[PDB]
């Protein structure tokens, strides 16, 4: 790690023309694998195209760490989500698509604030228990504690029973943090941490162009 | 060992760090494809039974440890206890189908059938979990933000269609195991033990005698 | 020294099964000696043997570090004390012992507390005037100070008169804790500091073994 | 320079850090057995005198700098002015060996009577503080703990009886000097100056004549 | 940069028989040049000497920054100012001087202060208006920022339309401290923070000798 | 990218940071030998004009980056339009000489008159401003200390009257302009633009026709 009072684990993320710059970095996350699989396969008939300018960072507020928060408060955010971007217009100019996912999660209080928080990329989140939840560290994660950082990085590829998906009837992936152990102020931490996600879809392939409405 | 703990990098430290001694551990016991490959019973239906891998309760070994995982494949063996003859027919058939003996049929010989049967769905991989519909005919589904009770409206959920071995038909089909063969499985998901009431969770266990 | 708000000067002792890391380390001091000096002498008649099982930490509390001690207050603790372990139990089964002492004092508060502490490991101390205290630097010692450090460690080696002791009549070693600069806490520091020592015989060799009372 | 304050690694700078230039020194006279090594006069017993270097007053340059170690050896000399003849007897002896001739006994010869003698103790080296008992049959010495104060239970302890010299005899000894000889010192403890009223300690040094 | 809650950018300036010693340091800006230009020409005919023995730190008070202090609030030093050692009585004794400036200013506070101040070097400072202030770096400085460190130090040349300089008619060089963001002391900020200041002149000349007063 | 702010030290990024690419830029037009050395016209005094760069109105290209320039050289051309012959004296003239036909003069030859003339001050680069007095008779300079406010005492300072490239004389001057040749600059000083009372400074810029 590296000194006096504030650090130098300093990471530099880009994607595309977007840049994102952490002074408490921590290191990522990668989950399941280091590269995607096989984007081009028998399902696509070779008519498949990448599009590259799709591959940037969008922001979405997740929520507000607050004292009153216990253990197993959760925020779950479904991936793809709303995307009124290059992105979110792929989705409904082509039938199939697949991409991974470079996500990155801010909590910035001070490091006078207290707690922990555990920032999970889960598949096929359909339901969880209370109970598992403390096992949700079987999934990509990184924790998100004031003392040391206030970001977390995860990426993420490609999964799927099959290999390009239809976003307009299932959601592969669901971002999820969870509050460990309780946010502490003191007197001098924040009052509260907003949650912020920074999210970059990555290796985005697309198959099967509809019609307009023209 | 000290270690920065929010990283998630995995560490695993020895009783050599005070002086002991780390041991040879022999793991064929936690093997996916030997612990799988077991047979585990399920209540059949009557007469149409469609061989879906989510039948097996979840808290047997198999329900267990087959919901650990997001998504799996494997062949099968079924041993089934029926009166008549026995009818297959692969993922994807016409229910119609389990009428006709050109499909495999196995003729009633005392005590049960055992037969091997292909994976045959239309997909790489199945799934003990899917977010997401298969019918079309529908409006899309959202995009859900929110805490765990937005994980509520997804309750009425079946797993596709195309999600099972095929359906096997009998005049009455009295017992039904399933046995995965050649097993994989991808992305682990919790298991969970019994919690305790007490301190310790305790059961007679087998022991000598008088 | 290294990095922000918190640091890297990490440490980890080992004696025997027992460890004891600090993040806050400063070193360790060495005593008069490097090694200890010969341990098979005439006085034993080659009959004396290690026991390495007694070379491992146990702990006491010493004192509590409060804001109306001033310059001078002390703490002492002759050495050896009472240990109710496998060490203690040595010096009712041998006639004849000698040990060094690997000694790490504690003082945790945080760093917004201020003040200093002097720990010192003094051989022979039958007493001490007021203004000898201003010379207990001569004696192997470090220092707490909460702006730098929560441990002290000092490593001394067995010393006397005499090759080996019978230490229900000697005590050779004494641990001196002394106030040098009164605690501050200001708005934020600890409102006291607890002071608690994890001792180590090192090198323990016995001869002359009693009968039992049976 | 700047160091860290807390590690009691001993920190010597120079002049030279701004512009100076550091000299040479020549130390011979701060030499342990040099400076141990000349008479002090002690206050004699009329007749029977234990050869105990911890005699000579804590004030003078030998008594000031042998307290300032913990263990020492040395050889002895001493000078004696006596009445009759002067026996000597080791360590160890019995105290009525001092009326015995065949043990070293000097006859008078004036002015006084200067000897060298061995060190004859049991142990490796002698202490000038010992924090303990030689009496035996006691009870244990108890493991103290606490502040200062705790340290006034051992005022009442004498050094151990075999911490000596010897003992000498004559029928008067009117005067007493020791001289260590081949002297070593080990573990360093307090040296305490005059405390001044003042802001300097000031005395009359010896200057010319008018 | 260099370690948990306090730091190691450490620099120790030395001139003459003075040094000066911060653990906060950011290291210094040299202004318009590296080297004098030549100290000997035309106009001194060959008689001038160089004189080592001013060459050293001397100290003033500039202001007391306090919250009240706006954008754009300064103060001036012109350089050389009095002086009543021996750099000051060189310009009593000779008529033509020449020597460039070593200097270090520091604004000791604590790093729970915000805030920002900008030093500056500037040459023939006669009139500055306050729209020019947003362009003051434009002159060599450096600032002083409390989250990062207390001290600044820039090292300029000697400068001017002639080689060697009258003093008594004419100051080079102005240093100006320039508030451009107001003092915060927050729970835990030092109050206020003076500003001191630590001046070497280097590379003093001087050239024709003035009778006395006897 | 992060860096030191407090530092000084010059942080140039590019846009190959995101990916973009950085160009070839021709920087002729900011030379300043190249800018500086066009005419520019003052408002002329009846008869004795001296030749001083100070007096190009401040709000012009050439005042405007002439003062942003703390010390400067050049030589300088000059074009006069003028009544009679037009006589030019170097620095440090007498007055009275420009009265005196061998030194410099220019008979009168319609439109104008334009000459090369060379620097002539006595010094190795002349300033735009200069924190000091050039008379002798006098007290002391201050030393002065404290906000803005202390540099209101200079605002009665003329510039030394060795700042200057002589001077010239006619029966008439009635147009003078200079141009700076060979111009050559140190130590930057601020240049304004100027102040907007909108978003943004507006003005008619030259457009086609209708």
């Amino acid at each position: 790690e590296e000194t006096t009072l504030l650090e130098d684990r300093i990471l530099t993320t880009r994607n595309g023309h977007t840049t994102s710059t952490t002074q408490s970095s921590v290191g990522v996350t990668y989950g399941y694998a280091t590269a995607e699989d096989f984007v081009s396969g028998p399902n696509t008939s070779g008519l498949e195209t990448r599009v590259v300018q799709a591959e940037r960072f969008f922001k979405t507020h997740l929520f507000d760490w607050v004292t009153s928060d216990s253990f197993g408060r959760c925020h779950l955010l479904e991936l793809p989500t709303d995307h009124k971007g290059v992105y979110g217009s792929l989705t409904d100019s082509y039938a199939y698509m697949r991409n991974g996912w470079d996500v990155e999660v801010t909590a910035v209080g001070n490091q006078f604030n207290g707690g922990c928080l555990l920032v999970a990329m889960v598949p096929e989140l359909c339901s969880i228990q209370k109970r598992e939840l403390y096992q949700l560290t079987l999934f990509p994660h990184q924790f998100i504690n004031p003392r040391t950082n206030m970001t977390a990085h995860i990426t993420v590829p490609f999964v799927g029973v099959n290999r390009y998906d239809q976003y307009k009837v299932h959601k592969p992936w669901t971002l999820v943090v969870m509050v460990v152990a309780p946010l502490t102020v003191n007197t001098e931490g924040a009052p509260q941490i907003k949650v912020y996600a920074n999210i970059a879809p990555t290796n985005v392939h697309v198959a099967g162009e509809f019609p307009s409405k023209e | 060992t000290t270690s920065a703990g929010e990283s998630a990098d995995p560490v695993t430290t020895t009783v050599e760090n005070y002086g002991g001694e780390t041991q040879i551990q022999r793991r064929q016991h936690t093997d996916v494809s030997f612990i799988m490959d077991r047979f585990v019973k399920v209540t059949p239906q009557n007469q149409i039974n469609i061989l879906d891998l989510m039948q097996v309760p979840s808290h047997t070994l198999v329900g267990g440890l087959l919901r650990a995982s997001t998504y799996y494949f494997s062949d099968l063996e079924i041993a089934v206890k029926h009166e008549g003859d026995l009818t297959w027919v692969p993922n994807g058939a016409p229910e119609k189908a389990l009428d006709n003996t050109t499909n495999p049929t196995a003729y009633h010989k005392a005590p049960l059938t055992r037969l091997a049967l292909p994976y045959t769905a239309p997909h790489r991989v199945l799934a003990t979990v899917y977010n997401g519909e298969c019918r079309y005919s529908r409006n899309a589904v959202p995009n859900l933000r929110g805490d765990l009770q937005v994980l509520a409206q997804k309750v009425a959920r079946t797993l596709p269609t195309s999600f099972n071995y095929g359906a096997i038909k009998a005049t009455r089909v009295t017992e039904l195991l399933y046995r995965m063969k050649r097993a994989e499985t991808y992305c682990p998901r919790p298991l969970l033990a019994i919690h305790p009431t007490e301190a310790r969770h305790k059961q007679k266990i087998v022991a000598p005698v008088k």
